[PDB]
């Protein structure tokens, strides 16, 4: 029952292979920003993390998301960077 | 039609039928001593009364402007605390059809803009003039508002878990917790956030919004 | 009194901000510097031979009331438009295609010469797009005259220019930051020289090549085309800067005017998701989606920026309600038929829960009919839907007592088009059937052998069927429709166990295609196709013939008058009574066949009196409409003298004018038309009048 | 009644307390934006139906400071008591029980007031001492304990309204 036509989705902020290429730590938030633009999404809980999560789920065929985390210091300086091509498992 | 008449007659009868009831040569009348003596020291009063004439007759957009004259010529009148409540009332009964009142389906998701006006124009009310003659029930009315909000931005984030379009629902349920973190639909709303974070494996915030919803539960 | 050609609030507020609000002292020094000043006014218009007088009535408390009248003698008018210094293109041919006239047909009445100094600039400018879209590119304006004559009745207008020369193109070397997208944007900006160079070319050019830019994302870029002109080999190259800005992000849509509508029936129908990258056509399609859905008089887009950030933009669909279905309760008492009652609904939309209810039913002496139907259009997420409906008759006067039940699932495919399949069972019975050829034939092909002899007859028949349908629209408003196509075909099959066995297919078509850039003038056409046949052995049903004319198939006819007439038996038993008849007649009815196919094609022309404002809940069309209608289970040599009722030949046809109105009450429908073309029997009615 | 009200709707009253959301240990609440904040303050006001909705009665030395009447220039304002003392003979045709005239005070009893609207005759009793404050011979009203419907009611708004019948009347002839 999947020959329903699904519109495709798309949740990300267009993680491209050139911009991930241009992250090295050591810049601050605004240079950051202006490398790859304003996170969709940050922790509210306790800390300033950046997520910049870049999703693409098209027709019945599966999902495709490239994952980017990074974390800063209070004054607002990168410390730690992460990154997942893929997702965990499925 | 209505005959150049002295202020005090008129006024006189504008007085009795507005007593009586009748409405439509009520406000008639009004008006047209409005029209005619934009002097009179009746003018204060005139207006005061053809607020209360157009709210009851249910001629909103005109009471809206009626108010906001008022307002303008006197920022300072020294009743001007009713001026301001009546602002409020007939802006939020704006936003009902009453109908969808009869058959039961609450209006909690439909355009909320003028409940937001209503909200600001009481919450206005309620820091100039916290002790005259409308405070509980502007308070009242303020907490039904905030709740209605809130129900509206619960059903949009519900729709986009339902869509599937997870960074949308955490920003939603995010602003929810940055502006009404007070409200029922919060509490229920919490778990939709969790889902979020589970479902692009960013569960490592999934546990934390976890013990947000569980501190809570009883 | 006397302001024929303006109005009078205006005039209040003139001397308003003069210093002479009512409730002031009649200042009678200051009387003629206020008429100076109303004569200043109309000065404006065009007015400048009037005159304008006061007159001061005294009333009780010694009050005054005061009369202007005004005196609004003749205004401007435009002798001659005259341009200057042209070489190639005739003076005509230029101010033909301007907006202010100097000279009208004397057989047509449409405008008149009232110079506005407004208009002058887009005359100036549609001249300059015409001489300059030709390669004429070092056109310009000398200059622009308007002058007076010491009448104040003519006015003259010249235009000095200079034709400069011939030019074309030579190259196009496109560049800046083009973001990665060189390939297409390179196809899209490529020429083959040689070709002239043209004016609003270049501007069509830049509007697409900053959509495209759009499409991937980047909302606002900055795109400008520079000409450089080689005098010598009269050529022009062009060079065209573009700078994309940074891809844009939507951080949530929102919705306004729903006041009854959930929002949720609004947002199901969103391409563009909220927290993703801005797609500059999938809003447009969303738009678009939204007023095809069919309840909302207005839709329209606002991408606002954000102050607090150069990349989040919000989305604002502002929309404007319309009524959708209405109750109705009629009771009507009489001598015939006695106290019929009659009531129902039918409305998509319920509520704004999205639904689509429909009850109605009615009282009758000698027919009693109901039927209840209710379709939730978004069952999933998706966009599956679920319907269903129940229907129950009985009408004695011919006795027919029925009920039938059927419920449907429907699914889309693809975008625009959607697929329907379900289930039905009908439980039909007939009793005391008047004579009729075709019917005897077709109970016989069922094996029942009935007596003409007399019209006691019954007959009583369960049956289970399947149902399939397809549609496809494009087409952009969901009411008034004034582009794109609708098509719509739904069979019926039965299965076995099934005392009946045949298949019918029908389809509906309207295509409509604008002609005036503004989408006023339309041309419309329609077609309407149908077939039923039995599956085998069998015969389709005569109860489910289709047939013509009416309302909504061809206008001029009555309601279900084209086909073939039934033939009744005259003996004893029929009152075709035996004291009024002896051999077999034909009966003036009209019994449909089981194939008909009809069309009309007619123009959309707006109507006067209503303004522009309002024109959209009025729609005036003249048509041309053709049918017929015909059976396939005729003999013609068992009825010499009886006329075929087989033959594709009669095409009916009717020509006139129709109007619709969407009136605060429904769709209300009027039409005068004549029938060309008319057989047999096809009383016409000539003016047609209904609702829906 | 469709006259002194809200419009029908009710349902509000029936609204759930706001329960504010704990912060768990290792982690806090983000930042709120406070444009949609409640504050407190005093009850003791009329809610729901209860509420007068009727536009206030404003004088036309009109003095309008709650029951304070005290209104003042004339320096004929001894034969204005007199005046008044018209305005109780005939007019309200109302009298007063200890009606000094050379101290200028007048005692004038409880009247009636039933002008439409459902309204329960009004027994309002005020103190029309005249002074001669910052100006020429002033008339004053001090008003007490008003009867109306119950045994007495002293709500804000309807002293605004028991003072305007004489304030109306008072300026209206005098």
């Amino acid at each position: 029952e999947r020959v329903v036509y699904r519109p495709d989705i798309n949740q990300g902020n267009y993680l491209t292979a050139n911009d991930v290429s241009k992250i090295r730590v050591g810049m601050t938030q605004q240079q950051v920003a202006y490398a790859l633009g304003t996170p969709l999404m940050s922790d509210p809980f306790g800390t300033n993390t950046w997520f910049y999560v870049f999703r693409q789920q098209p027709g019945h065929e599966g999902v495709t998301q490239q994952t980017l985390t990074l974390t800063f210091n209070s004054s607002g300086v990168l410390t730690n960077i992460d990154n997942k091509p893929a997702l965990s498992g499925n | 039609e209505v005959p150049d008449n002295p202020p005090n007659e008129i006024y006189a009868t504008a007085q009795q039928k507005l007593q009586d009831g009748n409405w439509r040569q009520a406000i008639t009348q009004l008006e047209a001593l409005d029209n005619r003596y934009p002097f009179g020291p009746y003018s204060q009063q005139v207006q005061l009364d053809l607020i209360y004439a157009y709210y009851k007759n249910a001629d909103l957009p005109l009471a809206q402007a009626a108010i906001d004259r008022f307002i303008r010529l006197n920022p300072t009148h020294p009743n001007i605390d009713y001026v301001m409540y009546m602002r409020g009332l007939t802006n939020m009964a704006l936003d009902d059809s009453a109908l969808q009142g009869f058959f039961g389906v609450d209006r909690s998701d439909r355009d909320p803009q003028h409940a937001r006006a209503a909200f600001s124009d009481f919450s206005k009310l309620v820091r100039g003039y916290p002790n005259s003659q409308y405070t509980t029930d502007a308070t009242k009315r303020l907490v039904f508002l905030k709740d209605r909000l809130a129900k509206y931005e619960y059903s949009v984030a519900e729709y986009y878990t339902e869509r599937g379009a997870w960074v949308a629902v955490v920003n939603r349920v995010e602003g929810m917790l940055r502006d009404y973190p007070d409200t029922q639909a919060t509490r229920d709303a919490l778990p939709l956030m969790e889902n979020a974070y589970r479902q692009m494996q960013m569960n490592a915030q999934a546990e934390k919004v976890a013990k947000i919803i569980a501190a809570n539960s009883s | 009194s006397g302001n024929k050609s303006v109005k009078d609030d205006m005039l209040k507020q003139n001397l308003e901000a003069s210093g002479v609000r009512v409730g002031e002292s009649l200042d009678r020094t200051t009387i003629a510097d206020i008429e100076k000043g109303l004569e200043d006014f109309y000065y404006s218009v065009g007015k400048y031979s009037a005159s304008v007088k006061a007159v001061v009535t005294p009333l009780p408390r010694n009050r005054v009331d005061l009369k202007l009248v005004f005196q609004e003698g003749v205004s401007a008018e435009i002798q001659q438009i005259n341009i200057v210094g042209n070489h190639a293109f005739t003076t005509d041919e230029l101010i033909s295609h301007f907006q202010l006239r100097d000279e009208v047909p004397w057989w047509n009445v449409v405008g008149d010469r009232k110079y506005q100094k407004q208009k002058l600039a887009g005359d100036l400018e549609t001249l300059r797009s015409y001489y300059l879209d030709r390669g004429y590119a070092r056109f310009n304006i000398d200059s622009t005259q308007v002058s007076l004559t010491p009448d104040k009745k003519g006015i003259y207008v010249t235009v000095n220019i200079t034709e400069g020369d011939q030019y074309k193109l030579s190259g196009v070397e496109v560049s800046g930051n083009l973001a990665g997208h060189s390939a297409e944007i390179e196809q899209l900006t490529k020429i083959e020289p040689g070709e002239l160079y043209n004016g609003t070319k270049v501007t069509k050019m830049e509007d697409d090549i900053k959509k495209l830019l759009g499409r991937y994302g980047y909302a606002y870029p900055r795109v400008q085309s520079m000409p450089e002109i080689n005098d010598a080999d009269k050529t022009v190259k062009l060079r065209v800067n573009v700078d994309a800005g940074n891809r844009f992000y939507v951080r949530k849509i929102r919705f306004e005017g729903n006041d009854t509508s959930k929002d949720a029936v609004l947002r199901r129908e969103m391409r563009q998701m909220e927290g993703a990258w801005l797609g500059s056509d999938l809003v447009d399609q969303g738009k678009e989606r939204l007023n095809r859905l069919g309840f909302f008089e207005t839709v329209d887009t606002d991408t606002q920026r954000v102050p607090g950030s150069p990349d989040q933009v919000d989305v604002v669909y502002k929309v404007k309600e319309r009524n959708t279905g209405c109750f109705n309760f009629g009771i009507g008492y009489g001598t015939e038929s006695g106290v019929s009652f009659q009531a129902g609904v039918q409305q998509d939309n319920w509520l704004g829960t999205g639904y689509a209810v429909g009850i109605n039913g009615t009282k009758n002496d000698y027919q009693t009919y109901a039927e209840l139907s209710v379709t939730n259009p978004y069952f999933t997420v998706d966009g599956v839907s679920l319907g269903g409906r129940l229907f129950y008759n009985d009408f004695q006067a011919y006795t027919n007592k029925s009920y039938g039940t059927d419920v449907t699932l429907g699914f889309p495919i693809n975008e625009y088009n959607s697929l329907r399949a379900g289930l039905g069972y009908v439980h039909n019975s007939l009793s005391n059937m008047q004579p009729q050829v075709a019917m005897w034939r077709y109970l016989y092909s069922m094996g029942e052998h009935p007596s003409t002899s007399d019209q006691d007859n019954s007959f009583k028949t369960d049956d289970f069927t399947f149902n399939y349908g397809w549609t496809y629209n494009k087409l952009d408003r969901g009411y008034f429709p004034t582009d794109g196509s609708r098509v719509n075909l739904t069979g019926k099959v039965t299965i076995p166990g099934s005392d009946n066995e045949y298949y019918k297919v029908t389809l509906d078509t309207a295509t409509y295609v604008p002609i005036d850039d503004d989408h006023k003038w339309v041309v419309l056409g329609r077609t309407r196709w149908g077939y039923g046949d039995g599956l085998g052995g069998k015969e389709m049903p005569f109860y489910e013939n289709f047939y013509a004319g009416g309302s909504s198939t061809v206008r001029g006819f009555q309601s279900n008058t084209i086909g073939p007439k039934a033939v009744y038996f005259p003996h004893q038993a029929s009152n075709a009574t035996q004291d009024g008849a002896k051999d077999l007649c034909k009966s003036d009815d009209a019994v449909g066949g089981n194939a008909m196919a009809v069309a009309s094609l007619e123009f959309i022309t707006p109507t006067p009196f209503i303004s522009d404002k309002y024109a959209n809940s009025v729609r005036t069309s003249f048509f041309w409409d053709m049918g017929t209608v015909w059976d396939t289970n005729w003999d013609s040599s068992q009825y010499s003298g009886y006329p075929d009722y087989s033959d594709p030949s009669n095409i009916r046809m009717s020509a006139g004018i129709a109007l619709q109105w969407m009136s605060p009450l429904g769709p209300l429908v009027f039409s005068y038309a004549q029938p060309f073309k008319k057989y047999d029997g096809d009383k016409a009615e000539q003016f047609q009048f209904n609702i829906g | 009644r469709y006259s002194r009200q809200v419009s029908g709707d009710e349902a509000y009253l029936e609204a759930a307390p706001l329960a504010e959301l704990h912060a768990p240990a290792g982690m806090i609440l983000p930042v709120t934006s406070g444009d949609y904040a409640i504050p407190v303050t005093n009850g003791s006001g009329a809610v729901g139906k209860a509420l007068d909705i009727r536009p206030p009665a404003q004088p036309l030395r009109t003095q309008f400071t709650g029951d304070t009447a005290s209104l003042l220039e004339n320096g004929r304002g001894n034969t204005l008591w007199p005046q008044v003392v018209s305005v109780l003979q005939a007019k309200n045709y109302t009298i007063t029980q200890r009606d000094d005239a050379g101290q200028t005070l007048t005692t004038d009893w409880v009247q009636w007031n039933r002008l439409d609207e459902d309204e329960q005759y009004r027994g309002r009793y005020q103190i029309s001492v005249k002074p001669q404050g910052y100006q020429q011979a002033v008339t004053v009203k001090l008003l007490n304990l008003e009867q109306a419907g119950k045994p007495v009611a002293d709500a804000a708004s309807m002293q605004r309204y028991s003072t305007e019948m004489m304030n109306v009347i008072s300026a209206g002839l005098d």
